[PDB]
C-alpha cells in the first residue's frame, strides 16, 4: 500500500493568515493527489485534483503545488468558513489511501459567554425525571467551567457537557450543561444554580432559578 | 476497416478504422484522467499502431513520443520514435475526422528490444495517456 | 445533477454482517466508466477506503479488510450495495458511498479522486435495543432572555442509537441554531439539545417548532416551544 | 530561425488582477511545442508551461497557458504577490533552440517622483587622485527615469554609470544611483556639478547642484 | 527527485579555458541528454548546446561552434562544458537542464547556474569613502547618506548599517563595472534629519575574497 503522511496533525491560525498543509506519498503516486476539506457533520468535498487543478466553485484563496512525492495545500489567506478537516488522498491505485487529517482551528479575540437557564419542562417531570439545561452561547476560548449548585450544594457526577464545533462565521463556541435528578430530588430543592468561570468573564457569574416560579 | 492497435478517446468510430481500445473521454469530467495501455508481443509485427484523439496531441506523435519515467512527462522525455523502437524503417500516417485528430504508425518485423513509449491525447482540461508496449523476440 | 443516497438500518449487532445499499440517481451506473466505491470514518478518526465496483459486476477490495467487505451492483435499478461481515464494535463508523475512478496498472481506466459523495450513514455496532427519543421543550423565559434576544430549544433525550437530525420550523430557521453534540448518558441513552436565538420581540407573534426525527426507531416529533411570561 | 517576440516588455498591475503575457513567432511553432518560464533575479528559470497549454508540476492553478502557431498566450487569472518576475517563453519544435526576450510583470502603485540628493567627493577620495560625484533617486516609481551630468552647465557624457535597485517589495519603489568619476585635477578645474533629472512624477526636469568646496 | 548541481563560480582571465561541470541524480543519467543555456548579466536566456548521454551526439549554437566542447563521466553522472578562449562577453550564468535524448529539448529541471567571469584583474580590497550627509542630500525632513565602496574584485561586498541594527531606508545598490575591471558599488540610508547632530551612522562594509572589513563613520557637513 501507498502511506500518505500529512502534516501537521492540527492547525491553529488567524483570519487573513496564510496556511500550508503538507502530505508526502511513500511511493510515486505522480500527481494523482486529492485534497478534500470536511466541514462538521458533511461528507468530505473535493477541493483540488491532481495535486494543483481547482474544483469548480472553489475560492482562488485555495491552491497546491507539488514537487515529486511532497505535496502542499494553501489557503493564501484565511477564513473563518475555512474552518473543517483536511485531508489528503492518493486516487493513483488501489487501496485508496488517505492522510491522517489537519484539523485546523481559529484563533479569534476573547469573547465571554451568554450564560442561560432553563427549568425542566412540565412534561418532563411527568414522566419522573427533571434535567436543568444551562448554556454557555457564543464564546472565544472554548476552555471554560461550569458547576451546579443546588440550594447551594456543589453537585458532582450527575451533570454532562458538550461542546459546539467552532462557528463558521464567528469562529465561537457553545456549550450546553445538563444537571439530571429524579423528579422527586428535584422538588425537593428550590434554588438551582449554574456557575460559569470564563476568561471573557470579569468575574466568575451565577445563573439560576427558584423552582416552580417561572 | 484498418485494425489499429491502440487508443480511440472520440466519442465517434470512424468510418476507416477500428481501434482496439476505447474510452469516450467526453464521459469523464475535468477531475478525471484517462490511461490506456496497449501490449504488443509478437516474434514479428505487422501493426498499426496509433490514437484517435479529439483534441491536441503532445507531443508531436509518432514522428516525437516519451519516453516512460517514474516522473512526470516533461519536454525532456520527448524522443523520436525511430530511436525508441530502434527500427529504421517506420511509416508514419495522419488523418483528420471532424475535430478527432488520427496519428498512426506501421511497424513490420522484429524489436530488438523491449520498449515502451506514451501519447498524450489533452482536451480541453482533461487529459488521457496512451502507453504502448512492444515485446522482443522471448 | 448526480446524487448518491445511502440507505440501510442503523444498528447491527456484533457478529453479524452489516448491509448498506446507495442508490444513483442523475446518471446512469450502466453507462459510465467511473468505479463505485465505499469509504468510512469511524467516529473521530479519518477516512478509510473499503473497496469499488465497476458496472459489470467486478469487484475490487482493501486486502487490510481481510475478505471482510462484499461490494455488489444492480444495474437495472442504479443501485450499488455493501456488505461487512462479522462486525465489531470497532466498525461503528459513518459510511459514505462514492464516485471514483480505478487504479493504476489497469488496462483501460479511468484515474480520477472521489467526488460524487453520499450524505453517509452511521452504523452502530451494539447489542442494545432501539429506543426512541423524547423530546422536551426548553422554553424561553426572562431567564433564557438578554437585550433583545432570546434563548430556546428542545432537549431530545434517551435515544439510542445515534444519531437524531433536528430543525426548526421544517428548515425554514437555521440562524443561530446550535444543535450540540450527543452525550452517552449513564443508562447507555444519548442525550442532546438543540436551541437557537431570536427576537424578543418576536416570541409573540412567530411559532417555533422543533422537528426531531431518529431513523432508527422511525419516530418523528414536532414540539412547539411555548414562550413564558416570566 | 524562430524569432520569438514577447510584447510589451514590462506589465505593472496590483495583486488579485488579471495577468495576459504575449509571445509571437515569426513562423508557426511545430505541435505547440513552446513553454513558459518565470525568472526572479538570482534564481534559475522555472517552467510553468510546456506543450503550450500543460502545466508544469507542482504549478499552481492560477497559470494557464493557451495558443497555436505563431501566437502564444500566458496567462495568471488573479496574480498574487511571489508572482512579479520575468516571463519567458521558449520554443522547442525547430532547431537552434529559441527564446523571447523576456517580459517583466512588475508592482503598480501611484507615480512617485524621486527625492534627489547629490554627495560631492569625499576628501580621503581626493587624495588619492580621482574624484567620484554621487547622485540619489530615492523612491520613485515608475522605474523609468533619466539622469544627466552638467559641469558648469556643460553635458557630461561617457564618464558617469548607474545602477538601480529591484523594486522594494514594501513600497513598490524603485531607486537609482549616478556617479561621475573624473580626474582631481578636472574637478578642481571646474565649480559648479548639477544632477539633472527627468522622471514622469516631475512636471520639469529637476536639476540638483552644487558648488566645489561649498 | 530529479536533480542537477552545477560547480561554483569561476574567476578566469581572457583567452583562458574553463570547464564548468553538472552532476545529475535521482533519474538515469544515460537515458537523457544534457542541454545548456547561457545569461549575460541582466540579459535574457540563450540556447548554448545539447549533448545525448545516450548517444554522445551534440548540437552548439553557432557562435560557439569549435569554440566550446562537451564531454561526459557516465560513472560520476557528470556532464562537462569546456569553453575555449574566454572574453569578455562570455561573462554570465552558464545552466543546465535535463535535455532531449535524441535531438536538442530542455525542460523544467535546471541546475542552479555556474557564473563565469572573464577579468584581467586580481584580487583587490574595497576603499570605503563616506557620502556625508549634507544640505545638498536632504529632501524636506529627511537626509541621505551613505559609503561609497570603490575599486574592488571579485564580487561580491555585503554592507550593513550599524552592525545590523539599521535597516529601514537601505538601499545597496548593484556593482558596477568600471573600466579598470574593478567593481563599485554604493550604499545609501535615508534617515531623520532630527537624528544627524545626535545619531552616529557605521557602515560595515565586508569583501570576504579579500578578508577586508571595514567600519567606516559617516558624519554630517
Ligand atoms: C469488467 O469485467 C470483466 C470480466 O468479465 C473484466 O475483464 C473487465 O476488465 C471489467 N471492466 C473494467 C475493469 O473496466
Amino acid at each position: 500500500d501507498i502511506q500518505m503522511t500529512q502534516s501537521p496533525a492540527t492547525l491553529s491560525a488567524s483570519v487573513g493568515d496564510r496556511v500550508t498543509i503538507t502530505c508526502r506519498a511513500s511511493q510515486s503516486i505522480s500527481i494523482w493527489l486529492a485534497w478534500y476539506q470536511q466541514k462538521p457533520g458533511e461528507a468530505p468535498k473535493l477541493l483540488i485534483y491532481k495535486a494543483s487543478s481547482l474544483q469548480s466553485g472553489v475560492p482562488s484563496r485555495f491552491s497546491g503545488s507539488a514537487s515529486g512525492t511532497k505535496f502542499s495545500l494553501t489557503i493564501s489567506s484565511l477564513q473563518p468558513d475555512d474552518f473543517a478537516t483536511f485531508y489528503c488522498q492518493q486516487y493513483h491505485s488501489y487501496p485508496y489511501t488517505f492522510g491522517q487529517g489537519t484539523k485546523l482551528e481559529i484563533k479569534r479575540t476573547v469573547a465571554a459567554p451568554s450564560v442561560f437557564i432553563f427549568p425542566p419542562s412540565d412534561e418532563q417531570l411527568k414522566s419522573g425525571t427533571a434535567s436543568v439545561v444551562c448554556l454557555l452561547n457564543n464564546f472565544y476560548p472554548r476552555e471554560a467551567k461550569v458547576q451546579w449548585k443546588v440550594d447551594n450544594a456543589l453537585q458532582s457526577g450527575n451533570s454532562q457537557e458538550s461542546v459546539t464545533e467552532q462557528d463558521s462565521k464567528d469562529s465561537t463556541y457553545s456549550l450546553s450543561s445538563t444537571l439530571t435528578l429524579s423528579k422527586a430530588d428535584y422538588e425537593k430543592h428550590k434554588v438551582y444554580a449554574c456557575e460559569v468561570t470564563h476568561q471573557g468573564l470579569s468575574s466568575p457569574v451565577t445563573k439560576s432559578f427558584n423552582r416552580g416560579e417561572c | 476497416k484498418k485494425v489499429i492497435h491502440g487508443c480511440n478517446f472520440s466519442s465517434n468510430v470512424s468510418s476507416k478504422y477500428t481501434f482496439t481500445d476505447s474510452l469516450d473521454i467526453s464521459l469523464v469530467d475535468d477531475s478525471a484522467h484517462i490511461s490506456c495501455n496497449v501490449h504488443l508481443s509478437e516474434p514479428k509485427y505487422n501493426h498499426l499502431v496509433g490514437l484517435n484523439c479529439p483534441g491536441d496531441i503532445i507531443p508531436d506523435c509518432f514522428f516525437q513520443v516519451y519516453q516512460p519515467e517514474s516522473e512526470e512527462l516533461e519536454p525532456s522525455n520527448i524522443v523520436y520514435l525511430d530511436s525508441q523502437i530502434n527500427i529504421g524503417d517506420i511509416e508514419y500516417y495522419e488523418d483528420a475526422e471532424g475535430d478527432d485528430k488520427i496519428k498512426l504508425f506501421l511497424i513490420v518485423g522484429s524489436v530488438p528490444k523491449t520498449t515502451s513509449f506514451t501519447c498524450i491525447c489533452k482536451k480541453d482540461k482533461k487529459s488521457a495517456y496512451m502507453t504502448v508496449t512492444i515485446d522482443s523476440a522471448g | 445533477q448526480l446524487q448518491l443516497q445511502e440507505s440501510g438500518p442503523g444498528l447491527v449487532k456484533p457478529s453479524e454482517t452489516l448491509s448498506l445499499t446507495c442508490t444513483v440517481s442523475g446518471g446512469s451506473i450502466s453507462r459510465s466508466p467511473y468505479y463505485w466505491g465505499w469509504i468510512r470514518q469511524p467516529p473521530g478518526k479519518g477516512l478509510e477506503w473499503f473497496g469499488s465496483v465497476y458496472n459489470n459486476g467486478s469487484t475490487y477490495y482493501n486486502p487490510s479488510l481481510k475478505s471482510r467487505v462484499t461490494i455488489s451492483v444492480d444495474t437495472s435499478k442504479n443501485q450499488f450495495s455493501l456488505k461487512l461481515s462479522s462486525v465489531t464494535a470497532a466498525d461503528t463508523a459513518l459510511y459514505y458511498c462514492a464516485r471514483h475512478g480505478g487504479s493504476t496498472g489497469m488496462k483501460v481506466v479511468v484515474i480520477a479522486p472521489p467526488d460524487y459523495w453520499g450524505q453517509g450513514t452511521l452504523v452502530t455496532v451494539s447489542s442494545a435495543s432501539t429506543k426512541g427519543p423524547s423530546v422536551f421543550p426548553l422554553a424561553p423565559s426572562s431567564k433564557s432572555t438578554s437585550g433583545g434576544t432570546a434563548a430556546l430549544g428542545c432537549l431530545v433525550k434517551d435515544y439510542f442509537p445515534e444519531p437524531v437530525t433536528v430543525s426548526w420550523n421544517s428548515g425554514a430557521l437555521t440562524s443561530g441554531v446550535h444543535t450540540f453534540p450527543a452525550v452517552l448518558q449513564s443508562s447507555g441513552l444519548y442525550s442532546l439539545s438543540s436551541v437557537v436565538t431570536v427576537p424578543s420581540s418576536s416570541l409573540g407573534t412567530q411559532t417555533y417548532i422543533c422537528n426531531v426525527n431518529h431513523k432508527p426507531s422511525n419516530t418523528k416529533v414536532d414540539k412547539k416551544v411555548e414562550p413564558k411570561s416570566c
